[PDB]
RNA sequence: UCAACCUAUUCUCAAACUUUAAAUGGGUAAGAAGCCCGGCUCGCUGGUGUGGAGCCGGGCGUGGAAUGCGAGUGCCUAGUGG
RNA sequence: GCUCAGGGAGGACAGAAACCUCCCGUGGAGCAGAAGGGCAAAAGCUCGCUUGAUCUUGAUUUUCAGUACGAAUACAGACCG
RNA sequence: GUCUACGGCCAUACCACCCUGAACGCGCCCGAUCUCGUCUGAUCUCGGAAGCUAAGCAGGGUCGGGCCUGGUUAGUACUUGGAUGGGAGACCGCCUGGGAAUACCGGGUGCUGUAGGCUU
């Protein structure tokens, strides 16, 4: 007997590929996660300029996108099938989100082109709950209260009872 | 560790916002640019038509600013539209137009200018502006307060605006944000705005759902079905609502009831009670320590 | 030699008070000013438009002109050996009414009402504020107990 | 090479600290200010003798360190090595200037900084020794020997406070038995009747 | 050959010989600086 | 352990730091040019013979804190500016 | 329309520092420069349209001799954004 | 008793955690054809009424932090005027009037204007 407005939902699944340079690598990484998601991603620029890494200010160095809903759940399930449903206990943020990363997108189920190549991905799952739109609506913006937030164990129990994965320690 | 950010120094140096800014409700920048009368006008009122679209009704008020507050001249809501015959759907663009019309006609009847300044009796949708006639007492001029709505094209704020304009208020406006002004060709086809005022998009979505899938139709629309609102009835129902509002615009309040005077929330605990609470907490801790030792 | 800037020396003078920064409150805008209103000046840092000068921060004058954001007021400024009745244009949020006129106004209206009445009544009631007179003669009762005796404390250095 | 202290002796100027505007100050030579068994609780040194001043003058940092060494030498000779705790309760923040003449003259005369200087009021405590209650004469003799390293008139006063605390030595024992005070090193912590009472039940736990 | 730079020593009694006298207060002071649209209306009201 | 760190404490400060914050001091007011009515005018302002301002006409002296003192105004002008 | 400095907790190569996400965050950032004031649904940052950075008579403030130039403040008459 | 819409003074209203909300509301909520806008109907805009007071919000609690207002500190510090007072000086005392602020210890924890509800 629990109140149905505290169902743990995924609010978003955000993906990025930080290629570290502009041009060909970034455009074809944009095309590969557009092949992944089905929506045209956006180009993340650089705040600073560090020549140890080889980047400049306002230079397009990454590709990111944001996925909501059934597409988010299915992309996340593909990524966890890559990650064999095994996540570490350090892969869980204190605010209740989690996230992981994969190294080649070919393991997802996306077929290959030598015109494109291989890239790795950061997946990050921003969990929520019904009611978290208070934190970013406009007209009467409030905060989210203490009982309604998501703690770390309250998120990883949800993960291992909704995906039947394991939380290996370390 | 982290350094504790919200310490005694943080709260001592912290300045609060205004109460309405903390609650989120008002924009003091726009409110100052909107309500402050010119000082050479010398206590002439400056009237506003406040539109607030809630989740279930639409508050349209007309108020001027004094020092104690905004005294509201006239008010007209959307949940009072079943007095005139709009049974449900009270938050859409068409009900925004109806409550803007009701606000305008009720204020004109309150001041004594309902015969003069009739406005658009028939609804067209195009540009209208109530230009005042000489000799007769002048047109009512007020300005439109959107509050925090992002005032883009096709907004029910501007629906209530067009309702007051067709009711007879002389509000300054442009025909850029009514539904129908397309951003590409930069013109304004008034028949599309008339369809949105008469609720033809809602009737067409009703027809579209009962052609596509009736499960989604019964989930989306249900109180329409309960109050047997059909798509062909829609435009005639809104026209009869317009005619009913323009013939009987006055509001009669509900009678004031004799109360029971029962208190629904907990009253504030007193000084004696809370000092006795901390005395009993200390005594109960000490006796639990002696019964644990 | 000092600089002759318009805002020289006004660090603490046009600053807002502690924790009363931010948005200017709106009653300050909604107050209306006739001509002949006695008006105080207090310039404010949040609105740089219409700033009154540091010579006039704290002076009181009389309105002679009202415009659509600002009032012209007639203040007495003292320069080397004379007093100029000079007029300045001040935006509305650098300004208050003075209640020094208002206490006189209520005293005039209550004097005029008690001069209107209590004149066919026959009494003659005092209308001028004589200053605080010396205390009249009065008994002081020592009800029972004796006056408590005080005598100075012996010196001990406590620090 | 330093000018005598009788030049830089009265509180003549505005206080002119080492700051963003006066930079290039040579460093103050008293840098150790507390000495002795400074790691000792309030409960094992109950006596506290203050060298109080009796003039509104300026003490040099040189004189502060000279008086520190003159007190510490006699204390480690007399009361043993770690049976005391001196602390110098003045830190020199005012810096003083030197107009060097080699010919210009008094044209543009504003000095480079020479040294640091503490400004003292009539009744402000210069030094203070915390010790046991039987080492009374030794602390009076130590402060009396350190008074000759300062100008002017200093007096010696043995206070009724419990060492380096602001609480009186007669009721300190009753308060610490009543647990309104808590020892936390060379000072003591004061506990009001104002906290959340989880702190209360933690103390009386 | 320097000399004294600025002074306000004798100035207070120099002012108070003929007195710090307040400005000439007069009934019906003028209308210069009054709002010109307001004053157009005022002088039409006086015209008619 | 020893450091940084963190949390409650503690000693000493500031012309170009400050939550507080004096004394002395600086404006304004202490009425006839003031109040209170009646009515006209306006191209300004205007839901509103609304708002504001200007004009007329009438009525009201206990001269509206103390003290003291006849005031206001215009020419011409020397010397001075270590 | 959005919130800035900093910090915390996470994420393939990635680290002390590239990018993504949550949370705290009264200004500890930014506003060309010197400092002082001022500023958070803004005066900051990002976008859309732009030329009131235009034509013109008076009044005023500031230094002041109660003169100039400079800079600025309310108005007013168009022509505009 | 209380809520919404617009507010005034802007912490006695803020902040952290816990408890309780009947009715109307306010919300969360369900969708994206149309209006609109985004990488993403998350936000904004648009059409609704299956569910829930879980959150916001409201009322209350905390020997709570803060804030407000009092006592103490203290007639202390400082100070107007005065002396052919003291002191080698620094500085201090007195006559004449004014008179602060920490630490420490109490009390309070939004009032309120206009319009419209609920308590059939
Ligand atoms: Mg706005
Ligand atoms: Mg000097
Ligand atoms: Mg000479
Ligand atoms: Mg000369
Ligand atoms: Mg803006
Ligand atoms: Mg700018
Ligand atoms: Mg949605
Ligand atoms: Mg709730
Ligand atoms: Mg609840
Ligand atoms: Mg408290």
């Amino acid at each position: 007997k629990e109140n149905p407005m505290r169902e743990l939902r995924i609010r978003k699944l955000c993906l990025n590929i930080c290629v570290g340079e502009s041009g060909d690598r970034l455009t074809r990484a944009a095309k590969v996660l557009e092949q992944l998601t089905g929506q045209t991603p956006v180009f993340s620029k650089a705040r600073y300029t560090v020549r140890s890494f080889g980047i400049r200010r306002n230079e397009k160095i990454a590709v990111h996108c944001t996925v909501r809903g059934a597409k988010a759940e299915e992309i996340l399930e593909k990524g966890l099938k890559v990650r064999e449903y095994e996540l570490r206990k350090n892969n869980f943020s204190d605010t209740g989100n989690f996230g992981f990363g994969i190294q080649e997108h070919i393991d997802l189920g996306i077929k290959y082109d030598p015109s494109i190549g291989i890239y790795g991905l950061d997946f990050y799952v921003v969990l929520g709950r019904p009611g978290f739109s208070i934190a970013d609506k406009k007209r009467r913006t409030g905060c989210i209260g203490a009982k309604h937030r998501i703690s770390k164990e309250e998120a990883m129990r949800w993960f291992q009872q909704k995906y039947d994965g394991i939380i290996l320690p370390g | 560790f982290v350094k504790v950010v919200k310490n005694k120094a943080y709260f001592k140096r912290y300045q609060v916002k205004f109460r309405r800014r903390r609650e989120g409700k008002t924009d003091y920048y726009a409110r100052k640019r909107l309500v402050i009368q010119d000082k050479n006008k010398y206590n002439t009122p400056k009237y506003r038509m406040i539109v607030r679209v809630t989740n279930r009704d639409i508050i349209c008020q007309i108020a001027y600013a004094r020092i104690e507050g905004d005294m509201i001249v006239c008010a007209a809501y959307a949940h009072e539209l079943p007095k005139y015959g709009v049974k449900v759907g009270l938050t859409n663009y068409a009900a925004a137009y109806c409550t803007g019309l009701l606000l305008a006609r009720r204020l004109l009847n309150r001041f004594g200018m309902d015969k003069i300044y009739e406005g658009q009796v028939e609804v067209t949708g195009d540009e209208y502006n109530v230009e005042s006639i000489d000799g007769q007492p002048g047109a009512f001029t007020c300005y439109l307060d959107a509050g925090l709505a992002r005032t883009t094209t096709g907004n029910k704020v501007f629906g209530a605006l067009k309702g007051a304009v067709d009711g007879g208020l002389s509000i300054p406006h442009s025909t850029k944000r009514f539904p129908g002004y397309d951003s590409e060709s930069k013109e304004f086809n008034a028949e599309v705005h008339r369809k949105h005022i008469m609720g033809q998009n809602v009737a067409d979505y009703m027809r579209y759902l009962m052609e596509e899938d009736e499960d989604a139709y019964k989930k989306q629309f249900s109180q329409y079905i309960k109050n047997n609102v059909t798509p062909d009835m829609m435009e005639e129902m809104y026209k009869k609502a317009h005619a009913a509002i323009r013939e009987n615009p006055v509001y009669e309040k509900k009678p004031k009831r004799e109360v029971k005077k029962k208190r629904w929330n907990r009253p504030k605990m007193s000084l004696a009670q809370k000092k006795d609470r901390v005395a009993q907490k200390k005594a109960s801790f000490l006796r639990a320590q002696e019964r644990a030792a | 030699t000092n600089t002759k800037g318009k805002r020289r020396g006004t660090r603490y003078m046009f600053s807002r008070p502690f924790r009363k920064h931010g948005v200017v409150p709106l009653a300050t805008y909604m107050r209306i000013y006739k001509k002949g209103d006695i008006v105080d000046i207090k310039g404010m840092g949040t609105v740089q438009k219409g700033m009154p000068h540091k010579c006039y921060h704290g002076k009181t004058g009389r309105v002679y002109n009202v415009t659509q954001h600002a009032v012209g007021i007639v203040v007495n400024k003292q320069v080397k050996g004379k007093i100029l009745a000079k007029r300045i244009n001040v935006r509305i949020e650098h300004i208050k009414h003075s209640k020094s006129r208002d206490s006189f106004l209520k005293r005039v209206k209550e004097n005029d009402q008690k001069k209107k009445e209590a004149k066919e009544k026959g009494t003659w009631v005092q209308l001028k504020r004589q200053p605080a007179p010396p205390r009249e003669a009065h008994f002081v009762r020592t009800n029972g107990k004796e006056p408590e005796l005080l005598e100075p404390i012996p010196y001990e250095f406590m620090a | 090479g330093r000018r005598p202290a009788r030049c830089y002796r009265y509180c003549k100027n505005k206080p002119y600290p080492k700051s963003r505007f006066c930079r290039g100050v040579p460093d103050a030579k008293i840098r150790i200010f507390d000495l002795g068994r400074k790691k000792a609780k309030v409960d094992e040194f109950p006596l506290c003798g203050h060298m109080v001043s009796d003039e509104y003058e300026q003490l040099s940092s040189e004189a502060l360190e000279a008086a520190r060494i003159c007190a510490n030498k006699y204390m480690v000779k007399s009361c043993g090595k770690d049976g005391f705790h001196i602390r110098v309760r003045l830190h020199p923040f005012h810096v003083i200037r030197i107009n060097k003449m080699l010919q210009t003259g008094m044209r543009g005369a504003f000095g480079k900084p020479q040294g640091t200087v503490a400004r003292v009021h009539i009744g402000q405590v210069i030094m203070s020794i915390r010790t046991k209650l039987q080492n009374k004469e030794h602390v009076v003799e130590a402060l009396r020997r350190a008074k000759f390293k300062f100008p002017g008139r200093q007096k010696i006063h043995i206070s009724k406070k419990w060492g380096f605390t602001k609480f009186n030595a007669d009721e300190f024992e009753d308060m610490v038995a009543e647990k309104r005070l808590i020892p936390d090193g060379c000072g003591v912590k004061y506990i009001p009747n104002r906290g959340p009472l989880d702190k209360w039940r933690a103390l009386h736990s | 050959a320097k000399s004294k730079n600025h002074t306000t020593h004798n100035q207070s009694r120099k002012w108070h010989r003929n007195g710090i006298k307040k400005p000439r207060s007069q009934r019906y002071e003028s209308l210069k600086g009054v709002d010109p649209k307001f004053l157009r209306n005022m002088r039409f009201a006086k015209k008619h």
